[PDB]
């Protein structure tokens, strides 16, 4: 039994990340095999937040252009999407704008966001700057957060929070007309 | 009342989906639980490789760099354990980018043409490249979509095997009219017509060969391995001692682990057929 039910989206370039995240959020573990997502996957967690208990509906999305047909088919229905990069590689970092266009398009109006920068762990080949991003998350309106999918840095945050914007978004919209 | 999709009244997936169509263009009753996804994961995967095959034959794509070739953007960088190749034919950049696993029913990586690929479809829409990847996109997407659906279903979410199952249908008539586009345009005619080096590979000259890298060098060396029998290129390859520093470097530095192909096992056999070579040149 569960007090809320939140529905998520991680979406970004390919092999950012994503699946990775989700792997160890919900199963704790992390495979280095090469493989890549068709369409679109999702695993089911449950967290408690405020003493409340949510259940957390998370949907993988494949970054190809060649799947977008499928995966927009995924926003709309959506509380809140991660949206992920990484930080060794420029131009996903780069198109986090386009990735955001996506959002306004096929996302409901009210959704919400979080930016997510993950591979922190490859100190060498870091070429994003922290900083650089949170005065883009900033500009938003948007939380931000560094990840390392192979330590568990930061992953179970990330989700906390985007939960945790969730019931308070939800609380708002049960408030005010 | 079960209403699980039926299998046999077809063994090929082009007729197998469509005794499928047919009895979802055919309602209320639903267990996909029976349901062979594994059967049609090896069902479309004969399906790519027929189309690839028939493809290179044909002639369709018309040095001899590929057509992603201008498009690479990678340093020469091995991209998830593979560097790009300009000499890949492009039949098996089809292969390697639209199989899927059956232990996964996701993709294995092939990588370093993810992008070259897709730019190269923004500059042609009208090639024959688009409709490939549209048809055997929507392969990759009936299967996803009745892997969802299976789950979806057995985990509740009367949501998802609801608004899905609508879907995976629609899908069936985008394909169809997929069979349609490409049908045409393979039937067109085509003067006769191989190289002895390589399943895998264009001709590769001296020149061209020695300007690869380590990490395009071994990416090669690992193609090589899926043909039953040692190839030329590849004793091409290893038998010139010019090349190993930087063969051996990038087996190294740990780029082709993740692999599903059994690096380790080419990569064994790869410093195992260097050792017997580097006698007697
Ligand atoms: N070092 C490091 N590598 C990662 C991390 N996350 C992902 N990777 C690498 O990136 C690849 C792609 O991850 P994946 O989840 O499959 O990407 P996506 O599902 O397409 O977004 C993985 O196979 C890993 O090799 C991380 O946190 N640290
Ligand atoms: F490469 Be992942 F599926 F976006
Ligand atoms: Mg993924």
């Amino acid at each position: 039994e569960y007090d809320y039910l939140f529905k998520l989206l991680l979406i970004g370039d390919s092999g950012v990340g994503k699946s990775c995240l989700l792997l160890r959020f919900a199963d704790d573990t992390y495979t280095e095999s090469y493989i890549s997502t068709i369409g679109v996957d999702f695993k089911i967690r449950t967290i408690e937040l405020d003493g409340k208990t949510i259940k957390l509906q998370i949907w993988d999305t494949a970054g190809q252009e060649r799947f977008r047909t499928i995966t927009s088919s995924y926003y709309r229905g959506a509380h809140g999407i991660i949206v992920v990069y990484d930080v060794t590689d420029q131009e996903s970092y780069a198109n986090v704008k386009q990735w955001l266009q996506e959002i306004d398009r096929y996302a409901s109006e009210n959704v919400n966001k979080l930016l997510v920068g993950n591979k922190s762990d490859l100190t060498t080949k870091k070429v994003v700057d922290n900083t650089t991003a949170k005065e883009f998350a900033d500009s938003l309106g948007i939380p931000f957060l560094e990840t390392s999918a192979k330590n568990a840095t930061n992953v179970e945050q990330a989700f906390m929070t985007m939960a945790a914007e969730i019931k308070k978004r939800m609380g708002l919209e049960v408030l005010f007309q | 009342k079960p209403l699980t999709l039926l299998m046999t009244s077809s063994t090929s997936f082009s007729e197998t989906i469509n005794q499928w169509a047919d009895i979802l263009k055919t309602m209320e009753k639903f267990d996909s639980n029976p349901i062979n996804l594994l059967e049609l994961v090896k069902q479309f995967n004969l399906y790519v490789d027929e189309l690839a095959i028939t493809c290179e034959a044909n002639n369709v794509w018309a040095s001899t760099p590929n057509l992603f070739a201008l498009y690479d953007n990678s340093g020469g960088e091995a991209i998830h354990g593979h560097a790009f190749v300009p000499y890949y034919k492009e039949s098996i950049v089809l292969r390697r980018l639209f199989t899927v696993d059956p232990n996964t029913f996701n993709l294995s990586r092939f990588a370093a043409f993810e992008g070259p690929c897709q730019l190269y479809c923004a500059a042609h829409a009208d090639s024959a490249w688009v409709k490939i990847q549209t048809l055997l996109t929507l392969g990759n997407g009936i299967i996803n979509t009745l892997k969802i659906i299976k789950q979806a279903q057995a985990f509740g979410i009367d949501e998802a095997v609801t608004e899905n199952l609508k879907a995976l249908k629609e899908q069936f008539i985008a394909f169809q009219l997929a069979e349609a586009d490409i049908k045409e345009s393979l039937k067109a005619p085509s003067f006769a017509e191989p190289n002895k080096e390589s399943e895998f590979f264009y001709p590769i000259d001296e020149k061209a060969l020695a300007k690869m890298n380590g990490y395009q060098l071994a990416t090669i060396c690992l193609e090589e391995l899926n043909s039953p029998k040692p190839s030329p290129l590849i004793e091409r390859i290893l038998s010139n001692k010019k090349f190993w520093k930087r063969i051996n470097s990038a087996f190294e530095s740990g780029v082709f682990k993740g692999r599903t192909d059994d690096p380790a096992g080419k990569i064994a056999k790869i410093r195992e057929w260097h050792q017997l070579l580097q006698i007697s040149g």
